[PDB]
């Protein structure tokens, strides 16, 4: 009986899974998409800006006096390139490593769980049905206590055998379903930690960068009196 | 030739 | 005479803050737009990934088995919301200190420039043009040695100081212009320190977030035997 | 009066 409790859970996870994780992975997948085309845009832009200000970094370079700000500009334009491709580095741990991943994934797993559900729901009919019977015919022979013939006592070993192997079939089939949940939900929090670990990579980088460079650029314009 | 689960291979 | 050597380069300087450097400013400063425009696009979309891996991280919290994998993904948001708002911070750093002060200083500086140049050029042309005409009527008294009437020796007197007080005002108007470009230049390396130091801020903010919690997220899925 | 500085107070 808790066995048809079970049965009904197991059918409710491989829904879960095909109607609500797997729907969720792909808007999951299309935010990613959106997200790397900005962080495209955001790239791009930096590029405009650091020339721009090389620009500006050159113009000093050839004046009489701002010689040194014109160095400084060149430093702030080249600690940024420094920056951006160690934050390029982070994009492609995005695209190839996660969002063809994922897809890549979701893409087969439409077929597979369709398919796994419905091997569970006719193997655990199939087990149901052949235990009904088994019990029919037994209920048969049994109408017409401590006392069995040959065949009623045939009839029960059977029927133990199929009950206990309907049994196994259900608590290791809901055993198996939520493995199956747990699964997805792993892989996509290792894609996600190792993109993670590409971000601590890239602002490691900024940081020390910045550490060594920035006390010489707030000095360039100090007071010498 | 049963389908092969796109997750087989993922450690929990 | 080196004093025309110097009167050139001096209308140079000015030359060239106005044709060369504000314009060069003033694309400096479109970039800069141009670059805003494209974090706030790269903002956003971080929004809406976050969004939809929250979404992912409710369906985990739900299930038998998976909930604390739920966590992660709550926590990985969080991180990000953190270091977004770190971001936001150098952003406006960006805004209200750097392209708003640029702006403001090259609006008022195309007329500040024309005006200083011509009343140098003015002021130069009237010292020269009075000391030539002083030398003029004392070349006429000594065409028509060691000796010298009284009116001529106050020529000589009155020559001496004009020539004293052009080439001081030469000198001076010089040193001044080298002064105005790199004023001009000191400021740009300025506001942009300025913002420097806020993405230090906001890289040194990700690196302990994530140092904090990236061990615990590669933790979630391990083999636990 | 004559036109001020935009730069007047910028440190060098």
């Amino acid at each position: 009986s808790r066995s048809e409790e079970m049965h009904r859970l197991t059918e409710n996870v491989y829904k879960t899974i095909m109607e609500q994780f797997n729907p969720s992975l792909r808007n999951f997948i299309a935010m990613g998409k959106n997200y790397e085309k900005a962080l495209a845009g955001v790239t791009y832009a930096a590029k405009g800006y650091f020339d721009a200000l090389v620009k500006m970094g050159e113009l000093a370079s050839e004046s009489q006096g701002s010689k040194e700000l014109g160095d400084v500009l060149f430093q702030m334009a080249e600690v940024h390139r420094q920056i951006q491709n160690q934050l390029e580095e982070m994009l492609k741990s995005f695209h190839n490593e996660l969002l063809t991943q994922l897809e890549q994934k979701v893409e087969l797993d439409s077929r597979y769980l369709s398919a796994a559900l419905k091997k569970y729901q006719t193997e655990q009919r199939s087990k149901g049905d052949a235990l009904d019977k088994c019990q029919a015919e037994l209920k048969k022979l049994r109408k017409k206590p401590q006392k069995y013939s040959d065949k009623e006592l045939q009839y029960i070993d059977a029927i133990s055998n199929k009950q206990g192997e309907l049994e196994n079939y259900v608590s290791d089939g809901y055993k198996t379903a939520l493995t199956e949940e747990r699964r997805r939900f792993c892989f996509l929090v290792e894609k996600q930690c190792a993109v993670a670990k590409n971000s601590a990579a890239y602002h490691s980088k900024g940081k020390e960068l910045l550490a060594q460079k920035l006390p010489l650029w707030q000095q360039a314009c100090a007071d010498p009196s | 030739g049963t389908v092969q689960n796109p997750y087989a291979d993922v450690k929990t």
